[PDB]
Protein backbone atom coordinates (compact mmCIF):
# COMPACT_ATOMS: atom_id res chain seq x y z
CA UNK A 1 0.00 0.00 0.00
CA UNK A 2 2.05 3.50 -1.10
CA UNK A 3 0.56 7.09 -1.02
CA UNK A 4 1.52 9.28 -3.66
CA UNK A 5 0.99 13.24 -3.71
CA UNK A 6 0.11 15.61 -6.00
CA UNK A 7 -0.43 18.97 -5.63
CA UNK A 8 -4.34 18.56 -5.85
CA UNK A 9 -5.18 15.45 -3.54
CA UNK A 10 -4.11 12.34 -2.81
CA UNK A 11 -3.97 8.53 -4.80
CA UNK A 12 -4.06 5.49 -2.92
CA UNK A 13 -2.11 2.54 -4.65
CA UNK A 14 -2.47 -0.62 -3.93
CA UNK A 15 -0.67 -3.59 -5.42
CA UNK A 16 -1.59 -7.69 -5.07
CA UNK A 17 0.55 -9.75 -6.90
CA UNK A 18 0.34 -14.14 -6.37
CA UNK A 19 3.64 -16.04 -6.04
CA UNK A 20 4.18 -18.91 -9.10
CA UNK A 21 6.35 -21.20 -7.02
CA UNK A 22 4.57 -24.28 -6.03
CA UNK A 23 5.59 -28.31 -5.82
CA UNK A 24 8.75 -27.75 -7.67
CA UNK A 25 10.85 -24.68 -6.49
CA UNK A 26 11.69 -23.41 -4.34
CA UNK A 27 10.95 -25.52 -2.96
CA UNK A 28 8.81 -23.13 -0.23
CA UNK A 29 5.01 -22.93 -1.02
CA UNK A 30 3.22 -25.66 0.22
CA UNK A 31 1.05 -28.22 -1.80
CA UNK A 32 -2.59 -26.70 -2.23
CA UNK A 33 -3.97 -25.28 -5.11
CA UNK A 34 -4.96 -21.67 -5.34
CA UNK A 35 -9.22 -22.64 -4.55
CA UNK A 36 -9.31 -25.80 -6.23
CA UNK A 37 -7.40 -28.73 -4.14
CA UNK A 38 -5.70 -30.75 -6.43
CA UNK A 39 -3.94 -34.11 -6.67
CA UNK A 40 -1.07 -35.15 -9.40
CA UNK A 41 -1.14 -39.02 -10.63
CA UNK A 42 1.63 -40.80 -12.42
CA UNK A 43 0.89 -43.18 -14.78
CA UNK A 44 1.70 -47.38 -15.21
CA UNK A 45 0.23 -50.12 -14.66
CA UNK A 46 1.13 -53.28 -16.99
CA UNK A 47 2.20 -56.85 -16.92
CA UNK A 48 3.78 -59.15 -19.19
CA UNK A 49 4.23 -62.30 -16.75
CA UNK A 50 4.20 -65.76 -18.28
CA UNK A 51 5.42 -68.61 -16.55
CA UNK A 52 9.69 -68.84 -16.68
CA UNK A 53 11.71 -69.30 -13.73
CA UNK A 54 14.88 -67.10 -13.89
CA UNK A 55 17.91 -69.00 -11.72
CA UNK A 56 20.58 -67.15 -10.74
CA UNK B 1 -14.26 -90.25 -0.29
CA UNK B 2 -13.53 -87.84 2.63
CA UNK B 3 -15.91 -84.52 2.95
CA UNK B 4 -16.54 -81.67 5.37
CA UNK B 5 -19.07 -81.12 8.21
CA UNK B 6 -19.39 -77.37 9.70
CA UNK B 7 -17.97 -77.93 13.20
CA UNK B 8 -18.65 -74.72 15.27
CA UNK B 9 -18.22 -71.06 15.56
CA UNK B 10 -16.38 -69.13 17.66
CA UNK B 11 -17.36 -65.26 18.47
CA UNK B 12 -15.31 -63.01 20.32
CA UNK B 13 -14.05 -59.99 17.98
CA UNK B 14 -15.52 -56.69 16.74
CA UNK B 15 -13.21 -56.52 13.64
CA UNK B 16 -12.54 -58.66 11.10
CA UNK B 17 -10.22 -61.79 12.08
CA UNK B 18 -6.85 -60.86 9.89
CA UNK B 19 -5.20 -64.19 10.62
CA UNK B 20 -4.96 -67.22 12.65
CA UNK B 21 -2.04 -69.36 13.95
CA UNK B 22 -1.75 -72.20 15.81
CA UNK B 23 0.28 -73.10 18.74
CA UNK B 24 1.54 -77.08 17.87
CA UNK B 25 2.92 -77.24 21.88
CA UNK B 26 -0.75 -77.26 22.69
CA UNK B 27 -3.57 -77.80 20.20
CA UNK B 28 -5.71 -76.48 23.22
CA UNK B 29 -4.55 -72.98 22.14
CA UNK B 30 -5.12 -71.35 19.13
CA UNK B 31 -4.45 -67.80 18.50
CA UNK B 32 -5.97 -65.40 16.49
CA UNK B 33 -5.67 -61.29 15.14
CA UNK B 34 -7.78 -58.83 14.08
CA UNK B 35 -9.02 -55.32 12.61
CA UNK B 36 -10.00 -54.24 16.39
CA UNK B 37 -6.28 -54.20 17.64
CA UNK B 38 -6.02 -57.53 19.83
CA UNK B 39 -4.69 -60.23 19.82
CA UNK B 40 -6.74 -63.28 21.35
CA UNK B 41 -5.27 -65.60 22.75
CA UNK B 42 -8.04 -68.47 23.30
CA UNK B 43 -9.13 -71.31 25.57
CA UNK B 44 -10.71 -74.01 23.19
CA UNK B 45 -12.78 -76.80 24.20
CA UNK B 46 -14.60 -79.15 22.59
CA UNK B 47 -18.24 -78.79 23.92
CA UNK B 48 -21.50 -77.51 22.60
CA UNK B 49 -21.78 -74.53 25.32
CA UNK B 50 -18.85 -72.90 23.32
CA UNK B 51 -16.12 -74.10 21.31
CA UNK B 52 -13.83 -71.72 23.56
CA UNK B 53 -13.83 -68.82 25.30
CA UNK B 54 -11.40 -65.87 24.86
CA UNK B 55 -8.74 -66.35 27.74
CA UNK B 56 -7.12 -63.58 27.18
CA UNK B 57 -6.64 -60.34 24.50
CA UNK B 58 -2.94 -58.84 24.15
CA UNK B 59 -3.26 -54.70 23.72
CA UNK B 60 -0.34 -52.30 22.69
CA UNK B 61 -0.82 -51.51 19.50
CA UNK B 62 -2.72 -48.34 18.06
CA UNK B 63 -3.41 -49.94 14.67
CA UNK B 64 -5.27 -53.03 13.79
CA UNK B 65 -2.75 -56.29 14.00
CA UNK B 66 -2.38 -57.91 10.83
CA UNK B 67 -0.43 -61.38 11.10
CA UNK B 68 0.72 -63.30 14.53
CA UNK B 69 2.96 -66.07 14.62
CA UNK B 70 3.84 -68.79 17.48
CA UNK B 71 7.30 -69.70 19.06
CA UNK B 72 8.51 -72.78 18.94
CA UNK B 73 8.99 -72.62 22.30
CA UNK B 74 5.01 -72.03 22.44
CA UNK B 75 5.33 -69.61 25.22
CA UNK B 76 6.38 -66.59 22.90
CA UNK B 77 4.72 -64.94 20.06
CA UNK B 78 5.08 -62.44 17.61
CA UNK B 79 3.81 -60.12 15.79
CA UNK B 80 2.93 -57.81 13.06
CA UNK B 81 0.55 -54.60 12.78
CA UNK B 82 -0.62 -51.76 10.59
CA UNK B 83 0.77 -49.22 13.28
CA UNK B 84 4.75 -49.44 11.26
CA UNK B 85 6.31 -50.94 14.26
CA UNK B 86 6.44 -54.86 16.18
CA UNK B 87 6.06 -56.35 19.26
CA UNK B 88 8.04 -59.79 20.78
CA UNK B 89 5.01 -60.92 23.43
CA UNK B 90 5.74 -63.08 26.10
CA UNK B 91 2.58 -65.56 26.28
CA UNK B 92 1.26 -65.97 29.35
CA UNK B 93 -0.28 -62.41 30.78
CA UNK B 94 1.29 -59.73 27.91
CA UNK B 95 4.62 -57.60 29.30
CA UNK B 96 5.91 -57.05 25.82
CA UNK B 97 9.67 -58.57 25.97
CA UNK B 98 10.80 -56.37 23.58
CA UNK B 99 9.52 -53.93 21.26
CA UNK B 100 11.22 -53.99 17.66
CA UNK B 101 11.55 -50.58 16.39
CA UNK B 102 12.26 -49.69 12.40
CA UNK B 103 10.35 -49.35 9.18
CA UNK B 104 8.98 -46.36 7.89
CA UNK B 105 4.92 -47.63 7.23
CA UNK B 106 2.90 -50.62 8.41
CA UNK B 107 4.61 -54.65 8.58
CA UNK B 108 1.82 -56.66 7.62
CA UNK B 109 3.97 -60.09 7.50
CA UNK B 110 5.79 -61.26 10.16
CA UNK B 111 7.50 -65.02 11.18
CA UNK B 112 10.17 -66.60 13.74
CA UNK B 113 12.52 -69.14 12.53
CA UNK B 114 13.05 -72.74 13.96
CA UNK B 115 16.68 -71.49 15.57
CA UNK B 116 14.70 -68.87 17.63
CA UNK B 117 17.27 -65.93 16.48
CA UNK B 118 16.13 -64.65 13.04
CA UNK B 119 12.87 -62.80 12.85
CA UNK B 120 11.94 -61.71 9.28
CA UNK B 121 9.21 -59.06 8.09
CA UNK B 122 7.43 -57.72 5.08
CA UNK B 123 6.77 -53.67 5.16
CA UNK B 124 5.85 -51.47 2.77
CA UNK B 125 9.10 -49.52 3.54
CA UNK B 126 10.14 -52.07 0.65
CA UNK B 127 12.40 -53.75 3.02
CA UNK B 128 12.57 -57.50 4.01
CA UNK B 129 14.69 -57.04 7.15
CA UNK B 130 16.35 -59.55 9.41
CA UNK B 131 16.38 -59.06 13.52
CA UNK B 132 18.20 -60.48 16.62
CA UNK B 133 15.63 -61.97 19.03
CA UNK B 134 17.23 -58.85 21.28
CA UNK B 135 15.06 -57.03 19.27
CA UNK B 136 18.06 -54.69 16.98
CA UNK B 137 18.58 -54.98 12.74
CA UNK B 138 20.83 -57.73 12.24
CA UNK B 139 20.73 -56.97 8.70
CA UNK B 140 18.35 -55.50 6.36
CA UNK B 141 17.23 -55.64 3.03
CA UNK B 142 17.10 -53.06 0.45
CA UNK B 143 19.18 -53.55 -2.54
CA UNK B 144 17.93 -56.00 -4.93
CA UNK B 145 14.73 -55.49 -3.14
CA UNK B 146 11.21 -55.25 -4.63
CA UNK B 147 10.54 -51.02 -5.95
CA UNK B 148 6.59 -52.29 -4.76
CA UNK B 149 5.69 -53.10 -0.82
CA UNK B 150 6.66 -56.49 0.63
CA UNK B 151 3.59 -58.31 0.43
CA UNK B 152 4.66 -61.57 2.53
CA UNK B 153 8.10 -63.28 3.44
CA UNK B 154 8.37 -66.71 4.49
CA UNK B 155 11.11 -69.17 6.59
CA UNK B 156 11.86 -72.41 4.85
CA UNK B 157 13.43 -75.55 5.95
CA UNK B 158 16.53 -75.02 7.17
CA UNK B 159 17.70 -78.66 6.81
CA UNK B 160 20.55 -77.72 5.19
CA UNK B 161 18.82 -75.23 2.81
CA UNK B 162 19.23 -71.45 3.97
CA UNK B 163 16.82 -69.77 1.67
CA UNK B 164 13.73 -67.50 2.91
CA UNK B 165 10.99 -66.61 0.70
CA UNK B 166 9.39 -63.21 -0.50
CA UNK B 167 7.11 -62.11 -2.54
CA UNK B 168 5.55 -58.50 -3.19
CA UNK B 169 2.94 -56.30 -5.33
CA UNK B 170 5.44 -56.12 -8.19
CA UNK B 171 4.45 -59.96 -9.19
CA UNK B 172 7.76 -61.51 -8.75
CA UNK B 173 8.82 -63.69 -5.99
CA UNK B 174 11.74 -63.30 -4.90
CA UNK B 175 14.26 -66.04 -3.12
CA UNK B 176 16.84 -64.49 -0.47
CA UNK B 177 20.01 -66.71 0.85
CA UNK B 178 21.16 -65.91 4.57
CA UNK B 179 23.85 -64.21 5.10
CA UNK B 180 24.65 -63.45 1.60
CA UNK B 181 21.50 -61.86 0.61
CA UNK B 182 21.96 -62.76 -2.84
CA UNK B 183 18.78 -63.17 -5.04
CA UNK B 184 18.67 -66.91 -5.54
CA UNK B 185 16.32 -66.60 -8.15
CA UNK B 186 13.36 -64.46 -9.44
CA UNK B 187 10.19 -66.33 -10.26
CA UNK B 188 7.68 -64.54 -12.68
CA UNK B 189 3.86 -66.07 -13.42
CA UNK B 190 1.25 -64.11 -11.87
CA UNK B 191 -0.83 -61.35 -13.95
CA UNK B 192 -2.12 -60.09 -10.69
CA UNK B 193 0.17 -58.58 -7.89
CA UNK B 194 1.21 -61.85 -4.57
CA UNK B 195 -0.88 -61.39 -1.70
CA UNK B 196 0.51 -64.39 0.26
CA UNK B 197 3.04 -67.48 -0.24
CA UNK B 198 4.08 -70.67 2.09
CA UNK B 199 6.44 -73.38 1.94
CA UNK B 200 5.25 -76.91 2.95
CA UNK B 201 6.58 -78.73 5.91
CA UNK B 202 8.50 -81.34 3.96
CA UNK B 203 10.40 -78.88 2.09
CA UNK B 204 9.72 -79.17 -1.55
CA UNK B 205 7.11 -77.23 -2.57
CA UNK B 206 5.97 -73.29 -2.36
CA UNK B 207 2.49 -72.74 -2.53
CA UNK B 208 2.02 -69.06 -4.21
CA UNK B 209 -0.92 -66.86 -4.63
CA UNK B 210 -2.13 -63.55 -5.84
CA UNK B 211 -4.67 -61.65 -7.63
CA UNK B 212 -3.70 -63.85 -10.70
CA UNK B 213 -6.90 -65.88 -10.50
CA UNK B 214 -4.65 -68.87 -10.60
CA UNK B 215 -2.71 -70.92 -8.53
CA UNK B 216 1.27 -71.62 -9.43
CA UNK B 217 3.36 -73.99 -7.58
CA UNK B 218 6.86 -73.38 -7.04
CA UNK B 219 9.42 -75.46 -6.45
CA UNK B 220 11.52 -75.01 -3.21
CA UNK B 221 14.78 -76.38 -4.52
CA UNK B 222 16.40 -75.12 -7.47
CA UNK B 223 12.84 -72.86 -8.34
CA UNK B 224 10.78 -74.49 -11.40
CA UNK B 225 7.07 -74.08 -11.78
CA UNK B 226 5.76 -77.10 -11.44
CA UNK B 227 1.93 -76.63 -11.96
CA UNK B 228 -0.79 -74.62 -12.01
CA UNK B 229 -4.55 -74.95 -11.14
CA UNK B 230 -7.69 -72.75 -12.29
CA UNK B 231 -9.34 -71.49 -9.00
CA UNK B 232 -9.05 -68.99 -6.46
CA UNK B 233 -9.89 -65.85 -7.49
CA UNK B 234 -8.31 -63.80 -4.59
CA UNK B 235 -6.30 -65.42 -2.75
CA UNK B 236 -5.19 -64.38 0.89
CA UNK B 237 -4.01 -67.30 2.52
CA UNK B 238 -2.86 -70.93 1.69
CA UNK B 239 -1.70 -73.86 3.97
CA UNK B 240 -0.13 -77.26 3.61
CA UNK B 241 -1.68 -79.94 5.97
CA UNK B 242 0.72 -81.97 8.60
CA UNK B 243 -1.61 -85.53 8.05
CA UNK B 244 -2.35 -85.48 4.16
CA UNK B 245 -0.73 -83.99 1.31
CA UNK B 246 -3.50 -81.59 0.83
CA UNK B 247 -2.98 -77.19 0.07
CA UNK B 248 -6.21 -75.06 1.04
CA UNK B 249 -7.29 -71.73 -0.55
CA UNK B 250 -8.87 -69.02 0.93
CA UNK B 251 -11.51 -67.38 -1.61
CA UNK B 252 -13.84 -64.64 -0.69
CA UNK B 253 -16.57 -66.46 -0.72
CA UNK B 254 -15.46 -69.95 -0.20
CA UNK B 255 -12.63 -72.33 0.50
CA UNK B 256 -11.26 -74.59 -1.88
CA UNK B 257 -9.32 -77.36 -0.56
CA UNK B 258 -7.27 -79.37 -3.16
CA UNK B 259 -5.85 -82.61 -3.07
CA UNK B 260 -2.51 -81.89 -4.99
CA UNK B 261 -2.40 -86.14 -5.79
CA UNK B 262 -3.70 -86.08 -8.39
CA UNK B 263 -4.81 -82.51 -9.27
CA UNK B 264 -8.71 -82.69 -8.39
CA UNK B 265 -10.96 -80.64 -5.63
CA UNK B 266 -12.00 -82.49 -2.46
CA UNK B 267 -14.53 -79.91 -1.87
CA UNK B 268 -15.69 -76.05 -1.45
CA UNK B 269 -17.08 -74.68 1.90
CA UNK B 270 -19.98 -72.72 1.50
CA UNK B 271 -21.71 -71.57 4.40
CA UNK B 272 -25.36 -71.50 4.44
CA UNK B 273 -27.40 -68.41 3.21
CA UNK B 274 -28.89 -65.47 4.41
CA UNK B 275 -31.37 -62.92 2.55
CA UNK B 276 -29.66 -60.04 1.45
CA UNK B 277 -30.26 -57.30 -0.91
CA UNK B 278 -28.56 -56.29 -3.44
CA UNK B 279 -26.03 -58.85 -2.12
CA UNK B 280 -23.37 -58.71 0.63
CA UNK B 281 -24.55 -62.53 1.59
CA UNK B 282 -20.27 -63.88 1.18
CA UNK B 283 -18.37 -62.21 4.15
CA UNK B 284 -14.76 -62.79 2.92
CA UNK B 285 -12.19 -65.60 4.13
CA UNK B 286 -9.09 -64.04 4.45
CA UNK B 287 -7.06 -66.42 6.47
CA UNK B 288 -7.22 -70.42 8.08
CA UNK B 289 -4.81 -72.70 9.25
CA UNK B 290 -4.82 -76.10 10.34
CA UNK B 291 -4.31 -78.26 13.87
CA UNK B 292 -1.48 -80.24 14.22
CA UNK B 293 -4.09 -83.61 14.22
CA UNK B 294 -4.97 -82.08 10.45
CA UNK B 295 -9.14 -83.23 11.65
CA UNK B 296 -9.88 -79.76 12.04
CA UNK B 297 -9.03 -76.33 10.45
CA UNK B 298 -10.42 -72.79 11.32
CA UNK B 299 -10.95 -70.13 9.32
CA UNK B 300 -10.71 -66.12 9.64
CA UNK B 301 -13.45 -64.71 8.35
CA UNK B 302 -14.75 -60.96 7.67
CA UNK B 303 -18.22 -61.15 9.85
CA UNK B 304 -16.27 -61.31 12.99
CA UNK B 305 -15.94 -64.68 13.63
CA UNK B 306 -13.73 -67.81 13.39
CA UNK B 307 -15.61 -70.54 11.73
CA UNK B 308 -14.91 -74.04 12.60
CA UNK B 309 -14.81 -77.09 10.18
CA UNK B 310 -13.93 -81.11 10.73
CA UNK B 311 -12.99 -83.82 7.47
CA UNK B 312 -15.05 -86.77 8.46
CA UNK B 313 -13.77 -89.73 6.28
Amino acid sequence: VRHVLLRQGVLGIKVKIMLPWDPSGKIGPKKPLPDHVSIVEPKDEILPTTPISEQK
Amino acid sequence: TEQMTLRGTLKGHNGWVTQIATTPQFPDMILSASRDKTIIMWKLTRDETNYGIPQRALRGHSHFVSDVVISSDGQFALSGSWDGTLRLWDLTTGTTTRRFVGHTKDVLSVAFSSDNRQIVSGSRDKTIKLWNTLGVCKYTVQDESHSEWVSCVRFSPNSSNPIIVSCGWDKLVKVWNLANCKLKTNHIGHTGYLNTVTVSPDGSLCASGGKDGQAMLWDLNEGKHLYTLDGGDIINALCFSPNRYWLCAATGPSIKIWDLEGKIIVDELKQEVISTSSKAEPPQCTSLAWSADGQTLFAGYTDNLVRVWQVTI
